[PDB]
């Protein structure tokens, strides 16, 4: 039994606890609204699967591609707490909660042993322009300029052509990267990696 | 710690693990990195 919990809950009815929607938020305060709200679950675009499936279709990142392109960023949609035509029970109803959230150090040990002992975190990353050129191998910073901060998914690590690394999953489709999968240098913090990981626990019955 | 470690493999039950979701043209990362690691880790950790 699992569920797909919502990005759209969670993008629109965070608030500014969160940050501003579309355009940035703060993963920690992510993980605290969940503990004190919960969110319903929801699916991929026009997937009308769950409570609230997400609404802004997807298209292509950086990549080439049958979509269309992507803009920069857009309109946060609003926070309807109520689920879609079709889904039931109520959004209510579908809500769920954390037990607990926090922080884990910048050390590879301590996040490795995170994943290992309960699953898949989020850390966040600067991006580079060398970055969005990611077909494959592992990730190492050379060139380019500083773009901010990617809160992405840490789910594994590795070693590949003698680099250690980080398995990280993106939110780009499946059509950028390594199947929207990338791998990054382990160790050594490399692009702020290391520095600003966060999980929490779920609420059992 | 073993010296590679893939969350799909361990816990191959939670297919949430191995999807891929699309931010679209909307700066949401911060709720995509905390969502699908929040759906992970709710499979992972039910009784």
């Amino acid at each position: 039994v699992s569920v797909e919990v919502s990005a759209e809950d969670l993008l629109t009815c965070c608030g500014s606890m969160c940050g501003d929607g579309c355009n940035g938020g703060y993963p920690a305060e992510a993980w605290n609204f969940w503990t004190r709200k919960g969110l319903v679950s929801g699916g991929l675009y026009e997937s009308h699967v769950g409570c609230r499936p997400y609404s802004i279709p997807p298209c292509e990142h950086h990549v080439n591609g049958s979509r269309p392109p992507c803009t920069g960023e857009g309109d946060t949609p609003k926070c309807s707490k109520i689920c879609e035509p079709g889904y039931s029970p109520t959004y209510k109803q579908d809500k769920h909660y954390g037990y607990n959230s926090y922080s884990v150090s910048n050390s590879e040990k301590d996040i490795m042993a995170e994943i290992y002992k309960n699953g898949p975190v989020e850390g966040a990353f600067s991006v580079y322009s060398d970055f969005l050129l990611y077909k494959s191998g592992v990730y190492q910073h050379v060139t380019g300029e500083m773009m901010g901060g990617h809160a992405i998914r840490i789910l594994g690590w590795g070693v590949e052509n003698g680099t250690p690394y980080w398995l990280v999953a993106n939110s780009w489709n499946t059509d950028w990267g390594d199947n929207g999968f990338f791998k990054i240098l382990r160790g050594q913090d490399h692009c702020g990696i290391e520095s600003e990981v966060v999980a929490g626990i779920p609420r059992t019955d | 710690l073993p010296a590679s470690f893939d969350a799909r493999e361990q816990w191959p039950q939670c297919p949430t693990i191995k999807e891929i979701r699309d931010q679209g043209s909307c700066g949401s990362c911060w709720a995509f990195g905390a969502v699908e690691a929040i759906s992970d880790r709710i499979c992972i950790h039910t009784n």
